[PDB]
């Protein structure tokens, strides 16, 4: 009977860790995801302020 | 003692709730204010239907049931509909984004925001129980929510309720009534995940109840709701042991021994009959051998596959109405030799149960109201071969990454993928294993 | 619950973004007042889609028209349901932007892009759960197509986890408005392969093709060609609001279509221009596209098939089986079950039964190689370069623009070779 208390425990463990492992690293791919597209986007700000000091410099 | 709860998860399986617990309310004469004029003890009692309902002060018979979806359109119409009153509106939750067919969407993005006050919702109802004996969820796999939030919540619930009792309802994906190109996906990385969190799964393929109803009701396009109403006739020939009592009755956990030989080798093949209209069921009475020889022509099977061509593992009849054991044996040893071959681990007999209640239909329905009515639950290797068909389009999508993006896109990552269709193809090579004999 | 905010940006924008109010609202039954005189519930269930609810049960537009000069809008708001719109909505200018892609998307189009901003922000702050966004703009313009994908991407900085679609207007030579049309078209869809999720190509040679030999309208208008796009659009944007469970939001259509990021561009189709038979097959011929190109010369990566009007169920499912097995070439292996097909009781205006077609077709890159064509055929000798290099431009985002979309149709044939074995 202390093999079947472990057995479970050990079970409720490994799927509360795993489920927060597969939590966290989803959280930290979709921020990612989303980091890059910004920074993607706030290139094109900055390309867009070097082609409007380019015309005033003509 | 002995409380049974329902877990709805997204659009069909909230449609299949809707059917089943119409149908539940019929057969123990609850009315659609839950009130239940030949229940004599108020309040409360240990009756056999009080293992899926509850009582109230007022007399107010409760399912013990949680609807959740992400979005609110589907269980909206259970907040407005005919048992409205028959619902607590704590058991109906819901969100306002859906999954879009994203099990991402389902298990991380959108399920992680809900998925707190659905495990509190349901310890409400845990409270209530003397003797919790397991969970029934409803859900599809081709779904995002019935996919995505469906396997975070079994994984919770293994967490919060530990090896109690969970058993599924899985909606199998159909093109005729698909709605998504990702089902094959969605359904792949769901069985994945809940594999491990689940103790036995009844897979209901989409496309056998849709011809069933087509050859069988002679409806030329069924809907959903021709389909759930034949669905909820299986789930209430399952249920029917837990929920009504006599002495040829036969637990459902019983049936469970001899359905489960693996922990992975879960999944009974379920065929019902008899399927017949009121017009061909007028002035032609099915007898007990005519429903059970039914049981083997594979045409009115839940998940479209050839036991012909597996190995049996357990064979399970589950009767309901005017149905004797004399009959019953009559019937099956006319089928053991017209008709099946088991694996050499495992003995070749038939466990039988019958209930007494008889059968019920809904009003403005397809189906005839029988007399006796049989469900039988098999675990044949042949069901691999719905397995099959779907890792095949799990593989020619996947190889061109076809539509990975939108999950990536989410926090997923191509490794879920592989790892999942992994399993699946140990889960084929199990199923070969056991049908292959001993040395 | 689910709301879409509607934008439409320059000349053609704001001419087919008008046409398109006026289509939807008779079958929503609101009048030019914003009052509803429908006489099916099924109107309103899905009406917070595109409209908000005002005082007096008024029904106002969920619309924000953008123009760099006044003289488009100003016929808006004096044409049929101009006094729908909401008045604080229309945010023009005057400088212009003279069909210069750079003008709109650099100089003239980011002096105003803020005040347009503004009201996007407006409207999605009072949206219960948005969508995303859709955009009417031609292509070949200047405002339409600069200030166009400039909002685009402004809006995807705010606004990241939503659904940006446009309906895009292509130039043709036969419809010719001025030269550096293959310039404007070149350079924005540079931009909505990175900034977008889908597309419908409106191709003008489509329309003109379809109103010369399938309509015989010798000299067609740019009204003529807007009554096409109108039905077009109408078509395309049922599922989102009838009530249905197919392609039912702009999320799940995206799902369905888009196999892969930059493949999100649509060929779109309208049938009739009648037995359920017909209407499938005209519904899969090149001469009922929106786009000018044959779909035969290409592979389906998907497909997203829609019917109006009241008919056998069982009959579409069998004709849409039909046309899938007896063209099985033309759809790729790789995806099972890539065609999917809604139904809609509610007929458009005028018609006892319709079909639209929305298509993934990798024939597509007939339309992007003509566009490169007559790219190639200015860029190689540096012609009418100064109007865009004397708003700050260089020819190096010329090459660029080039070189993305060459990749794009590289990719559409690279998929269209694919095999499962
Ligand atoms: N038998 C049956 N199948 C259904 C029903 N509703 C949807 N389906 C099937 O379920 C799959 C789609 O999953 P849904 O349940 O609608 O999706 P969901 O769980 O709500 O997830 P999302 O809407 O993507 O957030 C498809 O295979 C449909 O054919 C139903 O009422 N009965
Ligand atoms: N189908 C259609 N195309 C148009 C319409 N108006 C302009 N176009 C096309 O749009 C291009 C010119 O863009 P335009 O809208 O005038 O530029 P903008 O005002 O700066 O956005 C040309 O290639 C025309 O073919 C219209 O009402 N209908
Ligand atoms: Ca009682
Ligand atoms: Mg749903
Ligand atoms: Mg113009």
């Amino acid at each position: 009977i202390q093999k079947a208390i472990e057995e479970n425990n050990n079970f409720i463990k490994m799927a509360k860790e795993k489920l927060a492992q597969k939590m966290e690293s989803n959280k930290e791919n979709r921020e990612a995801h989303l980091a890059a597209m910004l920074e993607r986007l706030q290139e094109k700000d900055k390309h867009a302020e070097e082609v409007r000091k380019n015309k005033e410099l003509k | 003692m002995r409380e049974c709860i329902s877990i709805h998860v997204g659009q069909a399986g909230v449609q299949i709730g809707n059917a089943c617990w119409e149908l539940y309310c019929l057969e123990h004469g609850i009315q659609p204010d839950g009130q239940m004029p030949s229940d004599k003890t108020i309040g409360g009692g240990d009756d056999s239907f009080n293992t899926f309902f509850s009582e109230t002060g007022a007399g107010k018979h409760v399912p013990r049931a949680v609807f959740v979806d992400l979005e609110p359109t589907v269980i909206d119409e259970v907040r407005t509909g005919t048992y409205r009153q028959l619902f607590h509106p704590e058991q109906l939750i819901t969100g306002k984004e859906d999954a879009a067919n994203n099990y991402a969407r389902g298990h991380y993005t959108i399920g992680k925001e809900i998925i707190d006050l659905v495990l509190d919702r349901i310890r409400k109802l845990a409270d209530q129980c003397t003797g919790l004996q397991g969970f029934l969820v409803f859900h599809s796999f081709g779904g995002g929510t019935g996919s995505g939030f469906t396997s975070l919540l079994m994984e919770r619930l293994s967490v919060d309720y530990g090896k109690k009792s969970k058993l599924e309802f899985s909606i199998y994906p159909a093109p005729q009534v698909s709605t998504a190109v990702v089902e094959p996906y969605n359904s792949i990385l769901t069985t994945h995940t809940t594999l491990e969190h689940s103790d036995c799964a009844f897979m209901v393929d989409n496309e056998a109840i849709y011809d069933i109803c087509r050859r069988n009701l002679d409806i030329e396009r069924p809907t959903y709701t021709n389909l759930n109403r034949l669905i909820s006739q299986i789930v209430s020939s399952i249920t029917a042991s837990l929920r009504f009592d006599g002495a040829l009755n036969v637990d459902l956990t019983e049936f469970q021994t001899n359905l489960v030989p693996y922990p992975r080798i879960h999944f009974p093949l379920a065929t019902y009959a008899p399927v017949i209209s009121a017009e061909k069921a007028y002035h032609e009475q099915l007898s007990v051998a005519e429903i059970t020889n039914a049981c083997f022509e594979p045409a009115n099977q839940m998940v479209k596959c050839d036991p012909r061509h597996g190995k049996y593992m357990a064979c399970c009849l589950l009767y309901r109405g005017d149905v004797v054991p004399k009959d019953v044996n009559a019937a099956i040893a006319t089928i053991k030799t017209k008709r099946i071959q088991f694996v050499d681990w495992c003995p070749t007999g038939f466990k039988v149960g019958i209930n007494y209640q008889p059968p019920t239909v809904v009003p403005g329905g397809d189906l005839a109201k029988v007399q006796r009515a049989v469900c039988m639950l098999s675990n044949t290797t042949a069901i691999a071969e719905a397995w099959a068909r779907l890792d095949h389009k799990f593989d020619l999508m996947y190889a061109k990454r076809a539509f990975v993006h939108w999950y990536v896109g989410e926090g997923m990552e191509e490794g879920e993928f592989s790892e999942a269709r992994e399993d699946m193809a140990a889960l084929e090579k199990d199923y070969e294993e056991v049908g292959v004999d001993s040395v | 619950m689910r709301e879409i905010v509607h934008i439409q940006a320059g000349q053609c924008g704001n001419q087919i973004g008008a046409k398109f109010w006026e289509v939807i609202s008779d079958e929503h039954g609101i009048d030019p007042t914003g009052s509803y005189h429908g006489d099916s519930d099924l109107q309103l269930e899905r009406i917070n889609v595109y409209y908000n609810e005002a005082t007096g049960n008024k029904y106002v537009p969920r619309a924000i028209l953008v123009d760099l000069e006044p003289g488009t809008m100003d016929s808006v708001r004096s044409g049929p349901f101009g006094q729908i719109f909401r008045p604080d909505n229309f945010v023009f200018g005057q400088s212009g932007a003279g069909n210069n892609w750079a003008k709109g998307h650099y100089t003239e189009g980011a002096e105003l892009v803020d005040s347009v901003l503004d009201v996007v922000r407006k409207e999605s702050e009072s949206c219960d759960c948005l969508q995303g966004f859709q955009l009417t703009h031609s292509l070949g313009g200047g405002t339409g197509s600069g200030m166009g994908t400039l909002l685009i991407s402004k809006i995807r900085e705010e606004y990241p986890d939503r659904i940006m679609n446009t309906f895009s207007v292509m130039p043709s030579p036969k419809v010719s408005d001025t030269v550096v049309e293959p310039y404007n078209a070149t350079l924005s869809v540079h931009q909505l392969v990175e900034n977008t999720d889908e597309t419908y190509c409106i191709d003008n040679e489509a329309l003109y093709d379809i109103c010369f030999r399938t309509l015989k309208l010798t000299t067609p208008t740019y009204g003529d060609l807007n009554h096409l796009v109108s039905a077009t659009m109408s078509g395309v944007t049922t599922c989102l609001r009838f009530p249905g469970q197919l392609n039912a939001d702009l999320r799940k259509l995206a799902v369905n279509m888009v196999p892969f990021p930059r493949l999100h561009f649509f060929m779109p189709g309208f049938a009739p221009l009648l037995t359920v038979p017909e209407l499938t097959q005209q519904m899969f011929d090149s001469k009922n596209m929106m786009a000018a190109c044959d779909p035969r010369h290409g592979r389906y990566l998907t497909v997203a098939a829609i019917f109006r009007g009241r008919m056998s169920m069982k009959e579409v499912d069998e004709q849409m089986l039909n046309v899938q097995n007896k063209n099985s070439s033309y759809f790729v292996e790789w995806i099972p079950n890539n065609v999917k097909t809604a139904v809609c009781d509610i007929p458009p205006r005028g018609l006892k039964m319709s079909a639209t077609f929305i298509g993934n077709s990798t024939a597509i890159q007939e339309l992007f190689k003509r566009i490169s064509e007559q790219f190639t055929a200015m860029f190689r000798r540096k012609a009418f370069l100064h109007w865009y290099t004397g708003e700050g431009m260089d020819e190096m985002e010329f090459t660029e623009a080039e070189s993305n979309m060459n990749d794009l149709v590289s990719e559409y044939q690279q998929y269209q070779d694919a095999t499962a074995d």
